[PDB]
């Protein structure tokens, strides 16, 4: 199961995002209140938690970390 | 030229229909389903339509045959495997679980549905499906 | 429509080094059913450069019932084919055996009418030999600079408060019903909710949006459409009296 | 590079040359949702990363032309700026065109090769009698001829004028893993990252095979529509989605690049 | 005349012999212009030294059957196409490779006369069974790029010789694409992405350096002509 | 129920099978599902229902226990199933928008907004994919392990 | 066995404004790329001269008439796209083609500065009548390949000052054949002969040097 290398929004790999949360539909609003949390944080404010880039975005950060298994999320 | 707009009507109503029908909840748990023909006597067979019919779906019935050696159980999404191995063990009939047969109150079961083909996993716990 | 603007070196080349002015796709002539471009491309390779049909010592076969006063032509020698009853398949095939008028004493085409084309992005020759000629083809009206659109934010009708369409009056584009089926069909619920709400109709949500992603905040969360309040107020007007309520506890409009 | 907003609002209204560095910082993974009237099934919106092109035209995809039923014959698309972080979410996972390829229909690959890369990786795999660098396996006098240390060799024998492309050439492969009967009769022990076995099939097969998945078996075919069709579905059902939205855009990129030198005229 | 600026290289190992080199960002064209002259000039130009004709003990008109091994005299070949070398002659010297009894035979094995050597000798070439002795004589020369089975009244002519498809190139596979990448404002200034697998002998920067040399030395002749009207760096 | 349920998808499968195109039954399945979802009522009644009427099966499967009615199956036109809804918005939205806000405004009905098509028209998030109470309101916290060193 | 000998780049003549030139010996299917480059470089990239900007005393815009003339100043600007001019200094020089009463003012009437030239005095531009009186000033600028034509409104330009597609290309065609030369037996070699045919700006000789430096100044490691 080898794919060389993900580029741009296609990194990190969705299959390896679903094993994370639920489903995708959970995953979404698991990524986008993190992602709204590191957009607060510059301005809730924990984070980011990886190493991010020079110039990266939230939503990157956010996708990267649920990869890594850094955080935890409860079902409503 | 005619064909576009009727198709346009036609997939209007069908949405209209079916527009409050989500995946709800994931297992109500009913025995009820339908049976796919899949190889109807033979071979002494793969049946054309299988694809449309039996694969990506969850079974109503554990796979029971003349000794009772239930290859399979109840709710496995038939992939070819799944179909081979039913061919294999020699049953001429399957009972697979469907949203015409599903006792979900509001919309539908994730399980009664079965695999989601834009995933191509079992059906996720809100599909507008 | 024009997919790239080649830079005339890395476009392929004929021999002689005239490169090419279009390409066309193959695959957009045997299912689409008209060959008249092939055929129009060929006569046109035959009308481009000069021709003369080495008559013989009295005239060849092929071109039996040929026209008189047509066997030799000059270079730009523009041709005339009656619609029902111009140049044939037997016609063209004899008249692609045509001169080498290219300033240099060599063909460019072949009698199939197959020229061995030079890739300019590579280098190599093309390994097998490429239906090359002269197509008269037109630009249409449908240009770029008018079916190009582009909206941020800027000026909202009085009337009704999202964005007034057009290109000239600086508008956003439709986002329809059959749109909306797709996105709920994916459940990208607050796609639509947004699409829906500040992205069009909410007037507390289309100017904090703008302050929002300019200072670079979280987006804030899209309240009610002016669409909606709009046919609570209608439905206020018509006498049926509409109140909004959650489980516990009563909203207010 | 801005004071103040308005200078910034100024200065990206008067297009000055330092927007440009900016625009693709700020574009950096910001999808964008990309519509074709009429919007009949839910391909018909689709998210994407937006590379910046000069000119004033949107530069589509060709396998998301079936996911919109859209010619380039004068057919516009409505691009979309998701703006929420949610938004951007079930942009970037639900609707992202790579995510998903399978169509909500059969749950068969849409974003598939059709048109020219069908016929170019047809071309490019298809094998042909009478070729240049054929196996002849000589009697005698000479060895068999048609036989090539590494895919590199072969590849360096095609660039020189000795090899085509569609010749039933004998190659000793090492990245690649043989089909299925093939898998039993050599190794049936240890697996193949950086061990050799010996294949008898087209240079263009190999150059294909070298495109699909490491783990994916071979396919010695030519690779008819269907054949795509089954192989991809194989990639769709066995391997991840990403496995699959790569894969058939190398198919995409070597399809397209041997449509050319296909001679399909 | 012309003023071109930043036509900056960085390279990118994959694998020891592997490597990737970007030059960027080039004037919208420049990218293929020198891109598959690189390519071409990297596999067929750069000087390098390979098997060109073997000859082994029995097989005077055999098919690919050798006495004493498991292997065929066809996978023999395609081993022995792989066995990397460098000379220091420009004609072709002769090495000989003999083993006896079981197991297998190594690239170390060999016995390289003066000038030749073999950069990795754990290779594998033949298994040989038990009660046998391999004796095979491979003729090394030096050339560029690659070079097919030569029937020049050498393998034709001689009994117990077989000529063998010579892979001069120390590169294997090259091959390169292009991107779009904005500079100042316009895009379409091209990126070069060469991907380079050389074999151990060269590393790909001296390769590089190898082709960029023999391509500056031959546009040199062009270059002398004038020398007027010129670019930048 | 069951052998028209199987019919409707034969008959309706076939026309793209001959077609062509390939479509998975449970689609179909999901429309032939939202056609027989409604009961034809003959006599008794019992709670005000009235005779040749379209009852919803849940609710009346829920009346006809009568623990201190007769009703047929019936197969209804997805337009007819359309306009039989709960919600007064969508009934209003679909078609004879007077009509259905008339006989509504008289029952005094209080739309849940379990449909979607009403939560689109209201401007709510919509109770499908990314709107559901069980998604929308996740709680997200980073791990106190990946916190500690942060 | 190498081919021990650097390749010879003799230069041919067919014509003063197109030349052949023959380079060999050369590795087998090493040719056609090597062409192609020397093509791709003089196509794109020479330093040649043009015009940039035409401005006619009369006239205030493109898109209107001269009195007197036949041609439109739309077709006079297409035509002077069609001139053929070198200039030594690469800033901006300003040429003058001025010309009274009837007659065919052709490109050979213009009067350049010192160190600019017309190679091409037999063009027709357009044709006069005693009533007509053509003055227009043509500015010239050294560049390389094509740029779209720069808009006065950007730059400190006044309104009668109009803008002209120019072309910096003193290439007009490059082509090249690549002799098999020798069988496959004793080592074969590729000997390359290319066309490259001027506008008569510089000659064939100058252009491909120029590429060639260009490609050397180009090829860094
Ligand atoms: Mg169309
Ligand atoms: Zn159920």
């Amino acid at each position: 199961s080898a794919y060389d290398t993900p580029l741009g929004i296609t990194n990190p790999p969705i299959d390896e995002l679903l094993s994370r949360a639920s489903s995708k539909y959970a995953l979404v609003i698991y990524a986008a209140k993190r992602a709204r949390q590191i957009n607060d944080y510059y301005n809730e404010y924990v984070g980011p938690l990886v190493e991010p880039g020079l110039q990266e975005k939230p939503l990157s950060i956010a996708l990267r970390e649920i990869h890594g298994d850094l955080l935890e999320h409860t079902e409503g | 030229a005619l064909r576009t707009a009727d198709s346009g009507y036609l997939t209007r109503r069908l949405v209209d229909v079916s527009q409050d029908v989500i995946v709800r909840e994931h297992d109500c748990e009913t025995e009820r389903g339908i049976n796919v023909t899949l190889a109807e006597r033979g071979p002494d067979i793969r049946d054309a339509h299988v694809e449309t019919s039996a694969f990506a779906r969850t079974l109503a019935t554990d796979a029971v045959d003349a000794n009772g050696n239930v290859i399979i159980e109840r709710g496995h999404d038939l992939g070819d495997p799944a179909i081979d191995a039913l061919l294999a063990a020699g049953i001429t009939t399957v009972k697979v679980r469907s949203v015409l047969t599903c006792t979900s109150a509001t919309g539908v079961c994730a399980m009664c549905y079965g695999r989601s083909m834009a995933t191509g996993k079992l059906v996720d716990i809100g599909e507008a499906v | 429509v024009i997919g790239k603007i080649l830079p005339v070196e890395d476009m392929p080349f004929l021999p002689d080094g005239t490169p090419v002015d279009i390409i066309l796709n193959t695959h957009g002539v045997p299912r689409r059913m008209n060959i008249g471009q092939i055929l129009e491309t060929h006569l046109g390779w035959v009308a481009k450069a000069g021709w003369n049909i080495d008559v013989a010592a009295g005239v060849p076969d092929w071109a039996s019932k040929l026209p008189e006063e047509l066997y030799s032509a000059p270079a730009d020698s523009t041709v005339a084919t009656p619609v029902f009853d111009g140049a044939q398949e037997g016609e063209l095939a004899g008249l692609l055996g045509s001169t080498l008028p290219n300033r240099d004493g060599e063909v460019m085409v072949d009698a199939d009418g197959k020229s061995t084309l030079f890739d300019g992005r590579s280098g190599e020759p093309f390994p097998y030999p490429v239906t090359v000629g002269y197509m008269y083809i037109l630009k249409l009206h449908h240009l770029v600079d008018d079916k190009i659109h582009a909206r941020s934010t800027g000026p909202y009708s009085m009337i009704t408060q999202q964005p007034l369409g057009g290109k000239a009056q600086f508008g956003g584009q439709r986002f329809g019903e059959m749109e909306c089926w797709a996105m709920q069909a994916y459940g990208a619920a607050y796609t639509l909710q947004e699409l829906l709400t500040i992205k069009s109709d909410d007037t507390v949500g289309r100017v904090k949006v703008y302050e929002a992603i300019v200072k670079g905040e979280n987006i804030p969360e899209p309240g009610i459409p002016e669409s909606f309040k709009v046919l609570l107020k209608e439905l206020q007007s018509l006498c049926l009296n509409v109140e909004v309520l959650s489980s516990d506890g009563a909203a207010i409009e | 590079h801005a004071q103040n907003i308005k200078s910034a609002k100024r200065m990206v209204e008067r297009q000055r040359p330092q927007v440009w560095d900016v625009l693709e910082e700020v574009i950096a993974e910001h999808p964008v949702l990309l519509n074709r009237a009429p919007t009949l099934h839910r391909l018909g919106i689709q998210a994407f990363e937006p590379q910046l092109v000069e000119g004033k035209a949107i530069q589509l995809h060709p396998l998301v032309c079936e996911a919109f039923n859209a010619d380039f014959d004068g057919d516009q698309m409505a691009v979309h700026l998701p703006l929420s972080a949610e938004a951007q979410a079930e942009a970037r996972i639900l609707m992202l065109s790579s995510n998903n390829i399978l169509s909500p229909a059969s749950g068969k690959p849409l974003a598939m090769p059709r048109l020219d890369m069908v016929t170019g990786l047809y071309y490019l795999t298809t094998l042909v009698e009478g070729a240049t660098g054929e196996y002849q396996a000589a009697t005698k006098d000479a060895p068999e001829q048609g036989v090539y240390s590494s895919p590199a060799e072969a590849i360096m024998a095609m660039d020189r004028g000795a090899l085509s492309v569609r010749a039933k050439i004998k190659v000793r492969l090492t990245e690649l893993r043989p089909p299925t009967d093939l898998e039993a009769q050599l190794f049936e022990n240890g697996w193949k990252p950086g061990d050799a076995w010996t294949a008898e099939t087209t240079l263009g097969r190999v150059m294909f095979n070298e495109l699909l998945p490491k783990s994916y078996p071979f396919v010695n075919e030519q690779m008819h529509k269907k054949v795509q069709a089954r192989i991809i579905n194989d990639l769709a059902e066995r391997f991840p989605m990403i496995v699959v939205a790569q894969t058939v855009d190398k198919l995409k990129d070597a399809g397209f690049y041997w449509a050319t030198r296909s001679g399909v005229t | 005349m012309l003023i071109s600026q930043r036509p900056t290289l960085s390279e990118e190992t994959v694998a020891e012999n592997r490597s990737r080199f970007v030059i960027e960002p080039l004037e919208p064209g420049f990218g293929y212009t020198l891109g598959n002259s690189l390519r071409r000039t990297l596999l067929s130009s750069i000087p390098g030294a390979a098997v060109t004709s073997i000859r082994i003990d029995g097989v005077l008109h055999e098919f690919t059957t050798v006495p004493g091994v498991k292997e065929d005299v066809t996978d023999i070949i395609l081993n022995l196409k792989g066995l990397v070398v460098s000379s220091d002659d420009d004609e072709p010297v002769t090495m000989y490779l003999r083993k006896q009894g079981p197991g297998v035979v190594t690239a170390g094995d060999i016995v390289p006369p003066a000038g030749v050597t073999v950069h990795n000798p754990d290779m594998h070439i033949a298994t040989l069974n038990d009660k046998g002795k391999l004796e095979v004589e491979l003729v090394v020369e030096r050339g560029r790029g690659y070079v097919p089975a030569v029937q020049n009244k050498a393998s034709g002519a001689e009994i117990g010789r077989i000529p063998v498809d010579s892979i001069y190139s120390p590169v294997l596979k090259v091959t390169y694409k292009v991107e779009a990448t904005r500079v100042e404002q316009r895009t379409d200034f091209d990126k070069l992405i060469i991907d380079v697998e050389t074999k151990n002998s060269i590393s790909p920067r001296d390769a590089l350096a190898s082709a960029g040399g023999t391509l500056v030395e031959l546009f040199g002749l062009a270059r002398e002509l004038n020398a007027d009207s010129e670019h930048i760096e | 129920p069951r052998e028209v349920q199987i019919h409707l998808v034969k008959e309706v499968q076939e026309v793209y099978r001959a077609q062509g195109v390939s479509i998975h039954d449970k689609h179909i399945e999901v429309i032939v599902r939202q056609m027989l979802r409604r009961v034809t009522i003959i006599d008794s009644g019992s709670t005000e229902f009235l005779p040749g009427s379209l009852t919803e099966r849940a609710e009346f499967e829920a009346e006809n226990r009568r623990v201190v009615a007769a009703g047929r199956p019936v197969l209804m036109g997805i337009t007819k199933a359309s306009l039989a809804t709960d919600s007064w918005l969508s009934a209003a939205s679909f078609q004879e928008t007077t009509r259905v806000l008339t006989d509504a405004a008289i029952n005094c009905r209080s739309d849940k907004l379990n449909g979607l098509k009403e939560n689109v028209i209201i401007g709510k998030l919509i109770p499908a994919g990314t709107g559901i109470s069980r998604y929308r309101n996740i709680q997200v916290q980073p791990t106190e392990e990946a916190r500690a060193a942060a």
